[PDB]
């Protein structure tokens, strides 16, 4: 209840490579004491530990490039990347250590690019898997931007809920797109009770939703 | 330079105990407070505990109070975290972190800390009852109405990770191997897909090579158009 | 206008040199806490050969100006320094932790240049009962200054007497109600606690 809350608004930001990235962090109470800002910034790449970027709100750690800078005081702080490099795409943490428990706020920097519609593919379960009692149906959305997409499963035109899971790749190193998989899991008996399996994809790059389908046993 | 090396992580049953260690070098360990910080899968950083330079004071996050104990051996330059009554929500990568301030006086539980100037590599603690299990690998066959997409479904394995290659590493362009998802069974699942010329489907062989070292499993699955 | 207030003890210093040189003299440098110590427990100083040189309201800057006349010229074996309370109070001007700490280091170096042993001490806990945040900020500033002092003391092999840890009560470090009435100056019971700590430290130095 009395823990200092750290909030980044917005908590996600798409920035074009080469352009300015500005991350705002707000504390629930002032973390400035005796002309000193108890605010640190950390950078974390996937699979890597956090790394200190900025301490005392505005002092760069040794080895941090000049394009990173921190500013602010009291309850309002900012981390700025003057010109975004591909190696700067990461998760960023603002941290107060004015009071214990030290607390963190979280935000991500992603690469902004033009809209790209996904290429959609649907995959029926293999006969081998079916023989063991489960059916996995897979819908693939390939190389699209932005990440937001709606994937809706239909079985004999009945909308499915609660029986699918999604996974998304990291932004592609060359074209900055995403790819996404949706897997629908059914029992063998349910799968073999129905004919038409469809995945309907809604995305900003598509003027209307795209549906890929197959008929069981065809 | 300053080094912090954590160890002791692994898969542990809910309710059991686990002791993490953090071996420090490159600085006078006995004159700095030390911290544990953890990061649950797909979540942010959560501070766990602090111990004063002289071990006289220890403070804990509310979420671990009464279950975790922080300690240090200044003669061995080692920091410890004793975790009891482990729960599924304790699953996280656990980091040790050096405090920036020299000999901070942690007389009260709310006082300022330093910033965390150096961090260890982290050690993963997975609190789960799931038995180790190798994956089943199923083809994602290229559509007969096919650039064509094909792949492999790598289903029901524990723990992470698996590795997937195509054609023993000769095929790398166009491959998307998705992050694993934890299923409601407590087992992981993922797919690996690749896009290839539709004209190649009749002549070029596509095999996904799946390796799961925790179970000593290796599967080569040929993915071809379905007859 | 005699900013350092060298006038306060000028005549008392003359009377001391007239009484001759004494063995194992300990001079106490400080503010109203130290001045009130002698006023409230004269026997502790009289029976032990301690000389009090506290002046109420004064900062570490005043102590530095008085150091030669009120410490060095009394040829003591040892000096006990308690400084910082009025620096933090800001009754003489804006607080600067680095300037306050530097004044203490200057006094230590002057004492060591004259073969006078040193005992450094913690700034005492202080009441800021406006609200809970006021007390926490006061306590945090005191601990931050005491942290600089203790680190310097350890590095230079100077004994540090931590009045604070024994007199600051949970949860926010207020001066213990058993040891004070106004929340700033100790009562006699509070002084008894400080006397046990400082006498043990003095006896270890003097052997
Ligand atoms: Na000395």
């Amino acid at each position: 209840n009395s823990d200092i809350v750290m909030t980044q608004s917005p908590d996600s930001l798409a920035v074009s490579l080469g352009e300015r990235a500005t991350i705002n962090c707000k504390s629930s109470q002032s973390v400035t004491f005796n002309y000193k800002n108890y605010l640190a910034w950390y950078q974390q790449k996937p699979g890597q530990p956090p790394k200190l970027l900025i301490y005392w709100a505005s002092t760069r750690e040794s080895g941090v490039p000049d394009r990173f800078s921190g500013s602010g005081s009291g309850t309002d702080f900012t981390l700025t990347i003057s010109s975004l490099q591909a190696e700067d795409v990461a998760v960023y943490y603002c941290q107060q250590h004015y009071r214990t428990p030290p607390t963190f706020g979280q935000g991500t920097v992603e690469i902004k690019r033009t809209v790209a519609a996904p290429s959609v593919f649907i995959f029926p379960p293999s006969d081998e898997q079916l023989k063991s009692g489960t059916a996995s149906v897979v819908c693939l959305l390939n190389n699209f931007y932005p990440r937001e997409a709606k994937v809706q499963w239909k079985v004999d035109n009945a909308l499915q809920s609660g029986n699918s899971q999604e996974s998304v790749t990291e932004q592609d190193s060359k074209d900055s797109t995403y790819s996404l998989s949706s897997t629908l899991t059914l029992s063998k008996a349910d799968y073999e009770k129905h004919k038409v399996y469809a995945c309907e994809v809604t995305h900003q790059g598509l003027s209307s939703p795209v549906t890929k389908s197959f008929n069981r046993g065809e | 330079q300053v080094q912090l090396v954590e160890s002791g992580g692994g898969v542990v049953q809910p309710g059991r105990s686990l002791r993490l260690s953090c071996a420090a070098s490159g600085f006078t360990f006995s004159t700095y407070a030390m911290h544990w910080v953890r990061q649950a899968p797909g979540k942010g950083l959560e501070w766990v505990a602090v111990i004063s330079y002289d071990a006289n004071y220890k403070y804990y996050a509310d979420s671990v109070k009464g279950r975790f104990t922080i300690s240090r051996d200044n003669s061995k330059n080692t920091l410890y975290l004793q975790m009891n009554s482990l729960r599924a929500e304790d699953t996280a990568v656990y980091y040790c972190a050096k405090d920036s301030q020299l000999r901070s006086l942690l007389y009260f539980e709310w006082l300022s800390q330093g910033y965390f100037d150096y961090w260890g590599q982290g050690t993963l603690v997975t609190v789960s009852s799931a038995s180790t299990k190798g994956p089943s690998v199923f083809p994602l066959a290229p559509s007969s109405k096919s650039t064509a997409a094909l792949g492999c479904l790598v289903k029901d394995y524990f723990p992470e990770p698996v590795t997937v290659s195509w054609n023993s590493g000769a095929l790398t362009s166009g491959v998307h191997t998705f992050p694993a998802v934890l299923q409601s069974s407590g087992l992981y699942s993922l797919s690996s897909v690749v896009t290839v010329p539709s004209s190649s489907l009749g002549t070029q062989t596509y095999i996904c090579n799946v390796n799961h070292k925790p179970s000593n499993t290796k599967v080569d699955k040929k993915v071809e158009p379905k007859s | 206008q005699d900013w350092g207030n060298l006038k306060r003890y000028a005549e008392a210093n003359k009377e001391l040199v007239r009484k001759g040189k004494q063995k194992d003299r300990v001079v106490f440098m400080g503010n109203s806490i130290t001045e009130g110590w002698v006023a409230n427990d004269a026997a502790f100083f009289e029976d032990n050969g301690y000389v009090g040189r506290g002046i109420g309201g004064q900062t570490s800057s005043h102590f530095l100006l008085r150091f030669r006349e009120d410490v060095i010229k009394l040829a003591p074996a040892l000096v006990v320094i308690n400084a910082g309370t009025n620096d933090l109070k800001e009754n003489w001007g804006a607080y600067n932790e680095e300037y306050t700490f530097g004044n203490i280091v200057s006094m230590v170096e002057l004492a060591r240049a004259n073969k006078i042993k040193v005992i450094l001490t913690s700034v005492l806990p202080h009441r800021n009962a406006r609200d809970e945040e006021d007390q926490k900020e006061a306590t945090q500033a005191i601990i931050n200054l005491n942290t600089r002092i203790i680190n310097y003391a350890i590095e230079n092999k100077i004994p540090f007497v931590d009045y604070f840890v024994e007199m600051a009560q949970s949860p926010n470090g207020d001066l213990n109600s058993s040891y004070t009435r106004d929340g700033v100056h100790p009562t006699l019971e509070g002084y008894k606690v400080m006397e046990a700590l400082i006498k043990k430290a003095i006896d270890k130095v003097l052997s």
